[PDB]
């Protein structure tokens, strides 16, 4: 550890540009896995409707599928509004 | 070259070939050839001399031209079928362009001129890769597109290579050029049987690679690149001359040696298809190769050529070259005929 | 126009299938004025 | 049409300015190798190879819109790291030196 | 090349000699042109005229062989009244071989060419009668 | 798909460890060991017996599996052929066999 | 592939881009998606020797969608005839 | 086929004939090689765009990237040839005749 | 090959919704809530039949629902709506966020005089379900009968009869 | 007419190819390839290939062809030979130019032509797609997919570019 700190002080004195580069590059690799917000990036992208939502033929056995856009069933974006 | 870089470049040569062999998409096949060609140039150039630069440049121009023609065939195939799947092509003009492109890469006659010149101009180890490993990727594509190949075109390429390879080797005293023309002739056997039984193409390719590797390894052990240099082997490593004799007789297709097997099975497959004139013509024409293999055996093993006084200094030092796999390769190159039915593993 | 062309059948499909096929540009605007065709073909690509 | 007009105007004007610049009243009645340096060649080639990697990164703003963000982020970083490795190799092999 | 060979083998042997001699002469001329093209590309002539002289020399030499073979083999079949006979082609093949000796001004080449080309033509006739395949279609 | 020995090959009897082909493979491995000694100028018969043993063992080990695939590929060929013959009886009719008393053969005297 | 590593491992290295009727970003279909689908489904599993003869109708339709040669030829015919009649003043086109 | 394919196919043939009929400069033959790539890029792009083969839209870029890398290798060989002889003339690359 | 059947010019006639795109954009959110059922019935038909000729009747109902939708805005909320879509029409990108005041006046007017509630963020992008008496198509692709699969192979794998049978080899 | 813009660009494309393919001084050959590259981008642009068209400018012209001219000025030609002063170049240029014109004349006269193969001559606009009302660029969606679907393409492509650096440093070290 002490040898690790002595090495870091040496590079900080002689090559601060490279030290900063490696530190930034290390944060870029690591921080997405530690961030609680990374999961919303997946959800927001999926929630963007690029193409038409084709309706399903009602067979009488789809209680979880809304009949009207304003009916309660179906995905909600309330989590996105509060974000 | 740095030893680690040399390893990574060798692995890239292999990776490019592997990509060609595992790909189902034509673009990835093209990428495999591009990556493979990029990585092989540095081992042609590694000895840094005008001859190695000329060989690398002649090689680059040939392979780049062939890859452009291949990409044309792929794009024409896309236009007329709307897909990239590696298989039969869906347009006869595309088939001719891909067949010609792959013939150029393999150095088949009449696209053969680069093979003797490039092999002569590069080190023995690089020539070993050029004449063995580099045949794998183009042959594996031919293995998959052969249903759509024009029969007359492929058999014409095969017949020309057997004639050009046989005649070209008669005038050679350089070992690398002898191997180059020998390679051209052997490619002709591989493609002549491909329309009838691709399995026999694989058998010929594998056995050819084994005997070709054996010969290059034995040349490398003694640093011999010319006939006259090889004629000094008897006065240094007498065992090596016997191994060279046995391997050359095998490459000549003489029973009871392993090199008889591919010619034997190709003749069988062609006769089953009522092809009689062609196999007979091929077998007789292959006697040209036997002639200049026999010439090498005369000057290497069956006679003792004049020596030099300084050779005595060599008697006091042992062989220190790796000669990797040589004992195994030579035994497979000569003693495999009794196991011929094992070819079914390639089915 | 093709009333007196021998053998011509009017509105004959070029496809074996009877499935509806989306017409290409020349099928819809084939006989229309060049200004409309130009707008339908290159108007979006050329817009500012 | 507008862009074609703009381009034609810009270069047509540039041609005209060159014209009058070369012809105004004057009022008077009376393939070898260029001392080739290998270092400048390697700068150009290095620029080319880095330029091709930039071509591969340019789609990134659109790629971030995917639902497959796990794959997309991993490949984006992989490409940039390999670019850094290329620079590191050139650097440590004295490819960025101008002496000798 | 398939169109001329279709014309030649369509005519019965020993009949319509002039048509037969035209097909073989044109076939011989094509081979001569092919040889000239490779010869000029791989062995550069000293001048443009030298390249033209060589092309004509090879091309006429090859058409001369093609003409004599066609004419001689068609007369032999007519005179002997033996259409489906390989011996007519052997006679026609050897005649073409002698021309090569004359055009190359040699006696050994003419004798060697007569025997080798004479046998080859006879073999070609046998294969036509017996349906021998050179480039056989894959069947099994 | 891309399998050296598919699972269906296990219904076939294994090659015997005394297979004559396997013995020949072992002999080839022995020969390679001697040629290794010879090219390096060691005593051909005695030098490096540990190395000579691995040459034989390696050849036999690889040879055994190659023989297994060989036999399985020929079993598959026969299986395919017999199934196709059953599926297409019209192409393989059972031949009407006559005796030599009924069959006429020309006689060609040697005189 | 010569060695079908992809199927052996179940990994998809390049199959995703081999045909235009495969999955696409945002379900954007190709113009000939329905023709490719019909031809692929007709020819599936029977081998190219059989499919060349038995799926010829689907393949001919698919090739027509790809390059539109027959459609262009038919349009060429109607336009060529229309120019003739107008050149002879026998036809006036509607607005 | 559509009318554009005529000229794009012609352009490839022109550059292919240019590549196969060398003059003196090795650079001139490299330009024909890159001309071949250009015509391939355009033809592939036209086919892919017109057919709306969405995922294939990246293919011309991959072709461009790899072909540029191949051209970089070719240029490196040209300069090494030029360093040896002082020109990029292909008539100097005839040592392996013997 | 046969004749492409086309509906007559008269079968295509319908009363058009001849309003500009800023008008449609302004009314889009209430339009989606109000005319959902005929609209979703039409879109189900199109994606199931894959043929515009087979959904002309449903397409006409889509037009009628929209015309009645805009007749109710005209009757009650003509002035607030006109201010709103004029605000949208000014923007080169027709942006909602530039017109929140006017949108509020129109939204309050329709709610007061028509009970219309603007659907929330995410509502109109839902996959809903439609009840249709139209029969589900059987062969929408008009596929031919698929070729018969090759005769399968079944049985017990036995050793090859007399081995390889290659020339003289006995195994 | 502007309805033939793609065809007109393709004609110019061919003439530029005949330009450098007849192989004048590499300085002029490089110029001919640059003009063909720009015209080639224009053809791609008119098929909806906005991003692809601009890559030719950015990468082919601004990258590869810049390096070609840089190398030509440094290792090939420093002073161009007068254009078409050589007989073979002039003959090859004239021969190709006449072939293109004869092609273009007939296709425009008959609205078709058979140059080895059959080509329609009604205008490339006829094959265009008649329905497009998506809220995105399809070309952009396809190219963006390189990072989601094309993991394997990224790996091999990125690896090859790294080996390109390594290989070129080896080649030139000498
Ligand atoms: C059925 C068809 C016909 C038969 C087909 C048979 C195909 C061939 C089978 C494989 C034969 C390979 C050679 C057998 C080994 C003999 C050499 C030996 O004993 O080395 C012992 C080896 C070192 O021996 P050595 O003193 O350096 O002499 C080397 C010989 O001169 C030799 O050195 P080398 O330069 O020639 O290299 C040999 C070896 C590399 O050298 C080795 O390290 C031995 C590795 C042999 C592995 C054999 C695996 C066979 C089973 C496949 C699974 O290469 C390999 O790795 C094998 C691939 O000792 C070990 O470390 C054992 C390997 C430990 C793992
Ligand atoms: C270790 C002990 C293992 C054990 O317990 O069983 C031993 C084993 C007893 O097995 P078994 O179950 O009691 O039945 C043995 C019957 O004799 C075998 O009865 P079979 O029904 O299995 O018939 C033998 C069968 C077995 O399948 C094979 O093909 C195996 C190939 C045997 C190669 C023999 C090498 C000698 C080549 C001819 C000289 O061979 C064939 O089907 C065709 C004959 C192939 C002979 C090669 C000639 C064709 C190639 C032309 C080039 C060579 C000409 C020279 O003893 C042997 O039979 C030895 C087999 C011979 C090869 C291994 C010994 C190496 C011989 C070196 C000769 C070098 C030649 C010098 C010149
Ligand atoms: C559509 C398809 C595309 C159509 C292309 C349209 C044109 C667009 C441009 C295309 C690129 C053309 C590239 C031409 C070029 O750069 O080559 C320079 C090439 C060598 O350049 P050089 O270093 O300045 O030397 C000039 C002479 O070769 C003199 O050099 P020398 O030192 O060797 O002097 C002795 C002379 C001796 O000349 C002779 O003896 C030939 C007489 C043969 C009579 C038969 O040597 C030669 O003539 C060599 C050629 C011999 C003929 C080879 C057999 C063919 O010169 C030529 O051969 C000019 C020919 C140009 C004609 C273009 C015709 C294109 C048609 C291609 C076939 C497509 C058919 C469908
Ligand atoms: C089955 C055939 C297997 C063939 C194995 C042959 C191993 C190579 C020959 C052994 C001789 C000792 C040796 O090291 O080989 C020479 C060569 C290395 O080159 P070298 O000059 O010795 O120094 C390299 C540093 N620059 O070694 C090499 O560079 C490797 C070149 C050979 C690789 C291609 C082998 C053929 C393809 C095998 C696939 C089989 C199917
Ligand atoms: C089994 C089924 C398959 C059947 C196929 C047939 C396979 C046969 C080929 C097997 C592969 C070749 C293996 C040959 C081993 C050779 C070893 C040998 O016999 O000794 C060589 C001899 C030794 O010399 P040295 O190293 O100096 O040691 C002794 C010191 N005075 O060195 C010398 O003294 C040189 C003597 C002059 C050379 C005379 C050559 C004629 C003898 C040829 C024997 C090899 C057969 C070649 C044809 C095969
Ligand atoms: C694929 C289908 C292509 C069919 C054509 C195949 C022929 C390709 C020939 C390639 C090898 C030719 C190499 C060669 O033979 O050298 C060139 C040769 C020149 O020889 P020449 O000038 O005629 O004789 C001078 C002697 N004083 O020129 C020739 O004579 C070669 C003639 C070969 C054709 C017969
Ligand atoms: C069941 C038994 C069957 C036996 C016969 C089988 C024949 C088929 C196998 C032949 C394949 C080659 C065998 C491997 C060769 C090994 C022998 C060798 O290569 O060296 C010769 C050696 C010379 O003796 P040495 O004084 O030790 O000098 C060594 C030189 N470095 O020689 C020696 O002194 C070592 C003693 C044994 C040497 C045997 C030599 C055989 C020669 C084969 C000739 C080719 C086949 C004909
Ligand atoms: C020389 C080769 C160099 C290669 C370098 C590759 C570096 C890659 C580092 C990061 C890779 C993964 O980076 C990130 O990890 C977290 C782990 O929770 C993932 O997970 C996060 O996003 C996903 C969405 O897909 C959510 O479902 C999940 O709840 C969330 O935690 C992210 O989707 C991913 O973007
Ligand atoms: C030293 C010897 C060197 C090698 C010699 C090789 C000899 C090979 C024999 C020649 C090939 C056999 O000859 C070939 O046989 C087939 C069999 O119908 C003929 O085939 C022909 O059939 C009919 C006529 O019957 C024709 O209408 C048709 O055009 C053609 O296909 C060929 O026209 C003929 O050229
Ligand atoms: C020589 C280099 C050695 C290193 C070898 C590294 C090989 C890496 C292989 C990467 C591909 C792995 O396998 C593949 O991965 C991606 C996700 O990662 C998956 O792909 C996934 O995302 C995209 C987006 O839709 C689609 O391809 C597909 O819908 C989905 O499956 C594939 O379904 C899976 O088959
Ligand atoms: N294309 C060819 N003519 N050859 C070919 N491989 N035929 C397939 C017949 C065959 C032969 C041996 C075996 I063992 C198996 Cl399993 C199958």
């Amino acid at each position: 550890a002490e040898r690790v700190a002595a090495f870091l002080k040496n590079v900080w004195a002689k090559e601060p540009v490279l030290v900063a580069s490696f530190a930034i590059a290390g944060l870029a690799v690591i921080l997405p896995t530690l961030s609680p917000y990374t999961k919303y990036s997946l959800m927001i992208n999926r929630a963007t409707p690029y193409n038409y939502p084709v309706p399903l033929r009602d067979d009488g056995n789809m209680p979880d599928v809304p009949s009207h856009p304003q009916d309660p069933q179906g995905p909600s974006l309330e989590w996105l509004k509060r974000l | 070259m740095n030893p680690i870089i040399f390893i990574i470049i060798l692995l890239t040569i292999m990776l490019g070939t592997i990509i060609v062999m595992i790909s189902s998409h034509w673009l990835l096949v093209w990428i495999g050839f591009e990556m493979n060609m990029l990585a092989i140039i540095p081992i042609m150039m590694k000895n840094h001399n005008p001859r190695a630069t000329e060989a690398s440049t002649k090689y680059f121009l040939t392979q780049s031209t062939a890859s452009m023609l291949l990409m044309m065939a792929v794009i024409i195939n896309l236009m007329f079928s709307g897909q990239w799947t590696v298989m039969k092509l869906f347009n006869p003009m595309a088939s001719m362009l891909m067949t010609m492109a792959l013939a150029m890469k393999l150095g088949m006659a009449p696209f053969h001129f680069w093979v003797p010149e490039v092999t002569q101009g590069i080190p023995l180890s690089s020539g070993l890769i050029l004449l063995t490993w580099q045949k794998l990727a183009p042959m594996s594509v031919l293995y998959q597109i052969f249903p759509s190949i024009n029969l007359n075109l492929i058999l014409t390429l095969s017949v020309l290579s057997i004639l050009i390879g046989g005649w070209g080797g008669l005038n050679q005293t350089q070992l690398r050029k002898i191997m180059a023309y020998s390679s051209i002739a052997h490619m002709g056997w591989m493609t002549a049987v491909l329309p009838y039984n691709p399995t026999m193409t694989l058998l010929n390719l594998i056995i050819y690679i084994i005997m070709t590797s054996t010969m290059f390894t034995m040349f490398m052990a003694n640093s011999t690149t010319t006939t006259l240099s090889l004629s000094h082997t008897w006065n240094k490593t007498p065992i090596m001359t016997v191994l060279i004799l046995a391997t050359l007789l095998s490459m000549g297709g003489l029973p009871p040696l392993s090199g008889f097997m591919p010619k034997w099975m190709i003749i069988q497959e062609m006769t089953k298809n009522n092809s009689i004139i062609l196999p007979t013509f091929m077998a007789i024409t292959a006697l040209l190769n036997l002639y200049f293999y026999m010439r090498l055996t005369y000057s290497t093993t069956l006679t003792m050529f004049p020596s030099t006084n300084n050779m005595k200094m060599k008697w006091q030092f042992p062989l220190m070259k790796k000669m990797t796999f040589l004992p195994t390769m030579v035994v497979l190159s000569t003693m495999m005929l009794p196991l011929t039915p094992m070819l079914s593993v390639l089915e | 126009v093709m009333k007196d062309v021998p053998g011509w059948k009017v509105g004959e499909s070029v496809f074996h299938t009877t499935r509806w096929v989306t017409p290409m540009m020349g099928e819809l605007y084939g006989l229309r004025a060049s200004e409309e065709v130009l707008s339908a073909t290159y108007g979006f690509i050329w817009y500012t | 049409m507008n862009l074609m007009l703009a381009l034609l105007t810009n270069f047509t004007l540039a041609t005209l300015l060159v014209i009058i610049a070369f012809w105004l009243p004057q009022l008077n009645v009376y393939s070898a190798r260029l001392p080739f340096s290998m270092k400048f060649f390697l700068v150009a080639i290095t620029f080319l190879l880095f330029d091709l990697e930039i071509a591969l990164l340019l789609p990134l703003p659109w790629a971030s819109q995917t639902a497959n963000l796990n794959t997309m982020l991993t490949m984006a970083l992989f490409l940039i790291i390999l670019l850094a490795v290329s620079l590191a190799y050139e650097w440590t092999q004295k490819g960025l030196e101008w002496t000798e | 090349a398939k169109t001329v060979l279709r014309q030649y083998w369509d005519i019965p042997e020993g009949t319509e000699c002039h048509r037969k001699t035209y097909a073989t002469t044109s076939i011989g001329g094509a081979a001569g042109l092919v040889v000239s093209a490779y010869s000029v590309a791989l062995k550069t002539p000293t001048s443009f005229l030298e390249g033209v002289a060589r092309t004509g020399r090879y091309t006429f030499t090859a058409a001369a062989i093609g003409a004599i073979f066609g004419l001689t083999s068609c007369i032999s079949a007519q005179v002997r009244e033996k259409p489906d006979d390989p011996l007519n082609y052997l006679i026609g093949g050897c005649a073409g071989g002698l021309i090569l000796g004359a055009r190359t001004r040699s006696y050994g080449i003419g004798a060697a060419a007569c025997a080798y080309m004479g046998l080859t033509a006879a073999l070609v006739k046998m294969g036509q009668l017996e349906g021998w395949q050179v480039f056989a279609e894959p069947k099994v | 798909t891309f399998q050296f020995l598919p699972d269906e090959a296990r219904s076939l009897p294994p090659p015997k460890l005394t297979d004559p082909r396997l013995a020949f493979v072992g002999f080839l491995g022995y020969c390679s060991g001697l040629i290794d000694n010879a090219i390096r100028r060691r005593p051909v018969l005695l030098a490096g017996l540990h190395r000579q043993l691995l040459y034989i063992t390696s050849f036999v080990f690889v040879g055994y599996y190659l023989l297994k695939r060989q036999d399985y590929m020929y079993a598959v060929r026969d299986h395919d052929m017999f199934s196709y013959i059953k599926s297409h009886p019209e192409d393989f009719p059972e031949k009407d066999k006559k005796t030599y008393g009924e069959v006429f053969e020309e006689f060609h005297p040697v005189r | 592939p010569f060695f079908d590593v992809q199927k052996r491992l179940g990994v998809d290295l390049d199959r995703w881009m081999t045909i235009q009727s495969a999955e696409q970003p945002h379900k954007i279909p190709s113009r000939c998606h329905a023709f490719e689908k019909e031809w692929i489904e007709c020819a599936h599993g029977i081998g190219s020797i059989r499919a060349e003869k038995e799926c010829k109708i689907e393949f001919e339709d698919f090739r027509e969608c790809l390059l539109r040669q027959k459609t262009m030829k038919r349009l060429h015919a109607i336009r060529r005839q229309r120019e003739k009649l107008i050149k002879e003043g026998k036809y006036t086109p509607p607005p | 086929m559509s009318m554009v394919y005529m000229n794009i196919m012609m352009a490839f043939t022109v550059s292919l004939v240019g590549l196969l009929m060398y003059r003196s400069h090795l650079m001139s033959s490299l330009l024909c090689l890159e001309g071949m790539m250009l015509s391939l890029f355009v033809m592939a792009a036209l086919t892919i765009l017109n057919s709306h083969f969405t995922l294939a839209s990246m293919m011309p870029i991959i072709l461009l990237v790899f072909a540029a890398c191949e051209a970089a290798l070719g240029l490196s060989l040209l300069v090494m040839v030029s360093n040896t002889y002082g020109t990029d003339y292909v008539q100097n690359l005839n040592l392996l005749q013997c | 090959p046969g004749i492409v059947e086309l509906p007559s010019l008269e079968d295509l006639k319908v009363q058009e919704v001849k309003v500009s795109s800023s008008v449609l954009k302004a009314a889009a959110h209430h339009y989606g809530a109000q005319c959902d059922k005929p609209n979703k019935e039409f879109m189900l038909c199109r994606w199931e039949e894959k043929d515009p000729r087979r959904c002309l009747e449903e397409g006409k109902l889509v037009n009628q629902c929209a015309l009645e939708f805009f007749r109710q805005i005209k009757r009650h909320c003509a002035e607030p709506f006109t201010e709103y879509w004029t605000c949208i029409d000014y923007s080169g990108l027709q942006l909602f966020r530039r017109c929140r005041k006017q949108q509020a006046q129109f939204d309050e007017c329709v709610l007061d005089k028509l009970g219309w509630v603007r659907p929330d963020l995410g509502d109109l992008s839902k996959v809903t379900k439609v009840k249709t008496d139209r029969p589900l198509p059987e062969n929408p692709y008009h596929s031919r009968a698929r070729p018969e699969p090759n005769p399968e192979v079944e049985g017990d794998l036995k050793p090859a009869r007399h081995g390889s049978r290659l020339f003289f080899w006995t195994m | 007419m502007m309805l033939y813009i793609v065809f007109i660009l393709s004609v110019i494309f061919v003439m530029g190819f005949v330009g450098f393919s007849s192989k004048p001084s590499p300085i002029y050959g490089g110029l001919g390839l640059i003009v063909s590259g720009g015209v080639g981008c224009g053809i791609v642009l008119n098929f909806g290939g906005s991003f692809l068209g601009l890559m030719v400018f950015l990468i082919y012209l601004g990258g590869m062809m810049v390096v070609f001219g840089y190398t030509t000025a440094m290792a090939t030609e420093q002073y161009p030979e007068i254009w078409l002063s050589n007989k073979a170049v002039l003959g090859a240029f004239v021969t190709g130019l006449l072939m293109e014109f004869f092609m273009v004349y007939y296709v425009l006269k008959d609205k078709e032509v058979e140059v080895v193969f059959e080509f329609n001559g009604l205008g490339d606009w006829v094959i265009y797609d008649t329905g497009d009302s998506g809220f995105f660029s399809e070309e952009a969606m396809g190219i963006a997919a390189l990072y989601s679907y094309g993991t394997w393409l990224v790996i091999v492509t990125g690896w090859s570019l790294l080996i390109g650096v390594v290989v070129i440093m080896e080649i030139t070290r000498g």
